[PDB]
RNA sequence: ACGGGGAAUCAGGGUUCGAUUCCGGAGAGGGAGCCUGAGAAACGGCUACCACAUCCAAGGAAGGCAGCAGGCGCGCAAAUUACCCACUCCCGACCCGGGGAGGUAGUGACGAAAAAUAACAAUACAGGACUCUUUCGAGGCCCUGUAAUUGGAAUGAGUCCACUUUAAAUCCUUUAACGAGGAUCCAUUGGAGGGCAAGUCUGGUGCCAGCAGCCGCGGUAAUUCCAGCUCCAAUAGCGUAUAU
C-alpha cells in the first residue's frame, strides 16, 4: 500500500509452481530477475519439490550457497533466482543438465539434456534498438542488451547464444512457415507451425498455428515463440512431443501402462 | 530379528554427498522399533557404522502392522554436522543447543536498549 | 391485579409426591433399534 | 493467515416432512434388516444416492456422442461398477436412474461379512469389526461404513493377532484359566 | 395487462421495485421505524431488572390471571411487560433481579389469552429459570 | 454499505448475506503539517490543537494495544498475561542474528466426518410357513417379545511402564499389566386432542393452578394442567429466542 510488495502467500502464487494448501501460509517471492513472476520458476521450488533432492529451505540453503548450482554459465547464489523459458542449469557434483520448457499442460516438465545441448540456448527478442553512436542494439526474453548484432534481426525472431560471451550466432528469423512453442496463456506448451498471422493495427496480433498431429489453434503474437526452422525442431522434446491430448484420450494411457511397471 | 527392513524410494545426493531414502519396517506386532535399533539394523544392510546413520519420523500405520518412517546416510561425521539440521542430532546426542530461553533473551535486549552506548553499562548489567 | 398474586404454585405443591423406581437401564445405543424395528415386524 | 484448510460439508438431508407413518415405518425395515445405528446411517445413502443422480441426470440432459458426457459418464459408470453395485455390461448410464437405496446398503462391510460366513447374525458381524477382528486383505479395520470394492469382496477374513484369529486369547480366556485353576485344582 | 416488451426491462424493474412496499412482511423488515420502536435492539435477548411484580387476566372465552413482570431492560433504558411461562414459579422473581427476556414466540405479537405482552423470561439472576423448576439448580437464598 | 472472488437457500427463474484469513482500498483517539528515504503525508517517526490522560522536588517529562496474550466498560454474546524459530518464508554486510508474521500447544457442544452403551448360546414361555392328523395330537431345521448372567468367549471406555509423534513435550497410531454381570462401564432433550408419530391408563386440582406457535383444555368422571406408569420423535445431541 506504501511501496513494494516482499510477501508472496500461498497458491495465490502461480499455479504452474506445483505447490500444497497445508505448507503454512507463504510462498517464496522471486527475486526479481531476468523473467516476471508469472512466467518463472524459483530455484529453491526446483529443488524441493520437482527434483526432491533436498527436504526443507535449510538443505536447498545450503546447496546453493556450496557454489554448485550454476544457471547459464554463470553460478548463483541466492536461494530464489527466477528461471524461465529456454534456461539451461546444470548440477556439476552429480553430473546432469536440465532445460526447464514448458509441457503440454504447463508445468515446467523436468527434462534432461546433453551437454552439446547445455552450451547453448535460444531467447526472443523484444526490439531492435539502435542506440547512440549508431550502434545497433537488442533486447531479449531474460533482458540481454545485445549491441552491434546482425542487422537482418528485426523482431519476433529467435537466437543462439554461446553461453560464454552471448554473440549471436546462427539465427532463425520470424517466417509463415516454421515451427513456434506457444508460451503462456490457456494453450500452454503446444507446437505446430504458424500457417498464418492475422494482423490487427492498434491491438493483438492473433497468430494461429497448425499442429503435425493435424491439430490447430491460435494465439497471440506474445505467446509465440520459435525453436527452429521448417519441421525441424532445435531442441528435442519430452514424450508428448509438446502434443497436447484430450482428458479422454490421456485416460486410455493411464489405463493401458497399469499394472505394468508397477 | 523380525524387524524386517525394506527399503524404498533410494536416491543418492552427490551434491549433498549422502544417502536418501524410505525406511520400510514390518514388525509383526510389537512397540514400533525404537530408533536405535533401527539404526543399528540398516547398518548391516549397508555396511557401516550407527555414526552415520540417521532417521526420522516414524508413523506407524493401522492395525499393527507396516511402519514407514525416512532416514538419511552419510560418508563422514564431520559431513552430518553439517548437513543434518539440529534438532536432529541431539535427538540422540552430539551436540546440545544454545537453548536457553526465549523471553528470558528476549527481555535482556530490550532492557538493552535503555542502557546501550556504553560497554561496561550493557556488558556489566545482566 | 384484583386480589391475585397470592396464589402460585396452587397445583405444584398440593400433589401427592410419589417417587420412581429405577429397575432397567435401557440405554438406547443400537439393540433399541434391533428391538424397536422387533417390536413392528415381528408378529 | 493460518493454513487450516476449512473444506467440510454434511453428508445426510433432513426429510423435508418429519412426520409421516410410512417413511418412518420403512425407514426401519431398513435398519431392522441390514443392522444400522441410527437414521442418519440410512439419510447418508440417501444423499449419495441423491447426488448419484443428480450427477447422472445431467449427463442424460445433455446429447448424446458429446465431450463431456462420453467421458464423465464414463468415468461415472466406472466407478459404479467397481464398488459393486452394477451388473458389468449393463453400463449405459440409463440404469444408474434405476438404482434403488439398498444397493449402497447390501455393499457395506458390516452386511458383507454376514453374506461370507464369518457371523451368526447380521448384527454379530457388526460387533465383530468394531472390537478389531476383521481385515480387509491386509489391514484390520474396525468401520462398518467400509464401502468394500470387487477386489476386496474375496479377500474378507479374519485377522492374525484376534482371539478369533490366529493370536492369543483375549483377557476373559486368559483370566478364566487362571480363575479356575485355582476354583477346581 | 403486463409490460412484456423486450426494451422494456426497466419498467417492469422500477415497477416491482415500487410494489414491494406494500408486501407488509417487507415494508417492516426494511423500513427504520419498524425496528426503532422494537424495545429490543432488534437483539434474540435482552437482559434487565425487575421493578415489581404484576398479574394480568386473560380474554373472554377464558379466564384466568396470567402472571407476569414488570421487566426494565438496561440497553435502552425502556419499560416492558414480561411473562413469566411455569407453574408458581413467581416464587423465585423478587425486585431488582436482572432477569433475561426473550421473545415469546410469535415473531412480536401476543399469544393466546395474555393480553399485549410479547416477552417471556428464561433466566433469573444468571439461572436458568428451567434449572429452577425441575430443581437441577437452586437459587441462593 | 468497505468493493470483489464467494456464502445460505432452490425443480426453471430467483431472494437474502458478504467484517471474516485471497485480491484491491482507508486508519492507527479526531483533524492538519513534515523531516529521512526510491518508495511515508508512515503515527510500534516527529510538530502543534482538541478530548482522555501517566510520573512531579510544582521547575519539567513522556504516550497512542482498530499487533500477540490481559483487564476495564459495553453487552444476547466471543480464548491462555503459556513454548520456540524446526518446517512457512521474510529482513540484514549474511549457510551463522531477528521474527507474538506463522507453527505448536491450552480453552473451545459455532460447526462438520467416522463411531460405543451391546453380541452369542442353551434355558422355559411364545408364532407360523415345515412336519402328521379333515379333525384333535405331535415334534422339530427357524423368527423372535419378554425374565435368570443360567454360561462360557469378544471388546472398547479408564488406569498405568516403555517405544513411536515433535526444537521440547502434548493426542491419534503400535506392543505391555490390569480392567463387565445387570444399576458394573446407570442416555438424553421434547411430547402422547388435531395439524403430527404415540394412552377414551390411575391420583390430584376444580374457568383455580396452569397448558396452548394456531384451533383450543380447565365450573366433579380433564384423551391437553400437576405427577406416577406405559408408549412416541431425534440419539451425544435435542428444545427455546430472533435475523433469513
Amino acid at each position: 500500500a506504501r511501496g513494494p510488495k516482499k510477501h508472496l502467500k500461498r497458491v495465490a502464487a502461480p499455479k504452474h509452481w506445483m505447490l500444497d494448501k497445508l505448507t503454512s501460509v507463504f510462498a517464496p517471492r522471486p527475486s526479481t530477475g531476468p523473467h516476471k513472476l508469472r512466467e518463472c520458476l524459483p530455484l529453491i521450488i526446483f529443488l524441493r519439490n520437482k527434483l526432491k533432492y533436498a527436504l526443507t529451505g535449510d538443505e536447498v540453503k545450503k546447496i546453493c550457497m556450496q557454489r554448485f548450482i550454476k544457471i547459464d554459465g554463470k553460478v548463483r547464489a541466492d536461494i530464489t533466482y527466477p528461471a524461465g523459458f529456454m534456461d539451461v542449469i546444470s548440477i556439476d557434483k552429480t553430473g546432469e543438465n536440465f532445460r526447464l520448457i514448458y509441457d503440454t499442460k504447463g508445468r515446467f516438465a523436468v527434462h534432461r539434456i546433453t551437454p552439446e545441448e547445455a552450451k547453448y540456448k535460444l531467447c526472443k527478442v523484444r526490439k531492435i534498438f539502435v542506440g547512440t553512436k549508431g550502434i545497433p542494439h537488442l533486447v531479449t526474453h531474460d533482458a540481454r542488451t545485445i549491441r552491434y548484432p546482425d542487422p537482418l534481426i528485426k523482431m519476433n525472431d529467435t537466437i543462439q547464444i554461446d553461453l560464454e560471451t552471448g554473440k549471436i550466432t546462427d539465427f532463425i528469423k520470424f517466417d509463415t512457415g516454421n515451427l513456434c512453442m506457444v508460451t503462456g496463456g490457456a494453450n500452454l506448451g503446444r507446437i505446430g507451425v504458424i500457417t498464418n498471422r492475422e494482423r490487427h493495427p492498434g491491438s493483438f496480433d492473433v497468430v494461429h498455428v497448425k499442429d503435425a498431429n493435424g491439430n490447430s489453434f491460435a494465439t497471440r503474437l506474445s505467446n509465440i515463440f520459435v525453436i527452429g526452422k521448417g519441421n525441424k525442431p532445435w531442441i528435442s522434446l519430452p514424450r508428448g512431443k509438446g502434443i497436447r491430448l484430450t482428458i479422454a484420450e490421456e485416460r486410455d494411457k493411464r489405463l493401458a501402462a497399469k499394472q505394468s511397471s508397477g | 530379528d523380525t524387524v524386517t527392513i525394506r527399503t524404498r524410494k533410494f536416491m543418492t545426493n552427490r551434491l549433498l554427498q549422502r544417502k536418501q531414502m524410505v525406511i520400510d519396517v514390518l514388525h509383526p506386532g510389537k512397540a514400533t522399533v525404537p530408533k536405535t535399533e533401527i539404526r543399528e539394523k540398516l547398518a548391516k544392510m549397508y555396511k557401516t557404522t550407527p555414526d552415520v546413520i540417521f532417521v526420522f519420523g516414524f508413523r506407524t500405520h493401522f492395525g499393527g502392522g507396516k511402519t514407514t518412517g525416512f532416514g538419511m546416510i552419510y560418508d563422514s561425521l564431520d559431513y552430518a554436522k553439517k548437513n543434518e539440521p539440529k534438532h536432529r542430532l541431539a535427538r540422540h546426542g552430539l551436540y546440545e543447543k544454545k537453548k536457553t530461553s526465549r523471553k528470558q533473551r528476549k527481555e535482556r535486549k530490550n532492557r538493552m536498549k535503555k542502557v546501550r552506548g556504553t560497554a561496561k553499562a550493557n556488558v556489566g548489567a545482566g | 391485579v384484583h386480589g391475585s398474586l397470592a396464589r402460585a404454585g396452587k397445583v405444584r405443591g398440593q400433589t401427592p409426591k410419589v417417587a420412581k423406581q429405577e429397575k432397567k437401564k435401557k440405554k438406547t445405543g443400537r439393540a433399541k433399534r434391533r428391538m424397536q424395528y422387533n417390536r413392528r415386524f415381528v408378529n | 493467515p493460518v493454513a487450516r484448510s476449512w473444506v467440510c460439508r454434511k453428508t445426510y438431508v433432513t426429510p423435508r416432512r418429519p412426520f409421516e407413518k410410512s417413511r418412518l415405518d420403512q425407514e426401519l425395515k431398513l435398519i431392522g434388516e441390514y443392522g444400522l445405528r441410527n437414521k442418519r446411517e440410512v439419510w447418508r445413502v440417501k444423499f449419495t444416492l441423491a447426488k448419484i443422480r443428480k450427477a447422472a441426470r445431467e449427463l442424460l440432459t445433455l446429447d448424446e456422442k458429446d465431450p463431456r458426457r462420453l467421458f464423465e459418464g464414463n468415468a461415472l459408470l466406472r466407478r459404479l461398477v467397481r464398488i459393486g453395485v452394477l451388473d458389468e455390461g449393463k453400463m449405459k448410464l440409463d440404469y444408474i436412474l434405476g438404482l434403488k437405496i439398498e444397493d449402497f446398503l447390501e455393499r457395506r462391510l458390516q452386511t458383507q461379512v454376514f453374506k461370507l460366513g464369518l457371523a451368526k447374525s447380521i448384527h454379530h458381524a457388526r460387533v465383530l469389526i468394531r472390537q478389531r477382528h476383521i481385515r480387509v486383505r491386509k489391514q484390520v479395520v474396525n468401520i462398518p461404513s467400509f464401502i468394500v470394492r470387487l477386489d476386496s469382496q474375496k479377500h474378507i477374513d479374519f485377522s492374525l493377532r484376534s482371539p478369533y484369529g490366529g493370536g492369543r486369547p483375549g483377557r476373559v480366556k486368559r483370566k478364566n484359566a487362571k480363575k479356575g485353576q485355582g476354583g477346581a485344582g | 395487462g403486463k409490460c412484456r416488451g423486450l426494451r422494456t426491462a426497466r419498467k417492469l424493474r422500477s415497477h416491482r421495485r415500487d410494489q414491494k412496499w406494500h408486501d407488509k412482511q417487507y415494508k417492516k423488515a426494511h423500513l427504520g421505524t419498524a425496528l426503532k420502536a422494537n424495545p429490543f435492539g432488534g437483539a434474540s435477548h435482552a437482559k434487565g431488572i425487575v421493578l415489581e411484580k404484576v398479574g394480568v387476566e386473560a380474554k373472554q372465552p377464558n379466564s384466568a390471571i396470567r402472571k407476569c413482570v414488570r421487566v426494565q431492560l438496561i440497553k435502552n433504558g425502556k419499560k416492558i411487560t414480561a411473562f413469566v411461562p411455569n407453574d408458581g414459579c413467581l416464587n423465585f422473581i423478587e425486585e431488582n433481579d436482572e432477569v433475561l427476556v426473550a421473545g415469546f414466540g410469535r415473531k412480536g405479537h401476543a399469544v393466546g389469552d395474555i393480553p399485549g405482552v410479547r416477552f417471556k423470561v428464561v433466566k433469573v439472576a444468571n439461572v436458568s429459570l428451567l434449572a429452577l423448576y425441575k430443581g437441577k439448580k437452586e437459587r441462593p437464598r
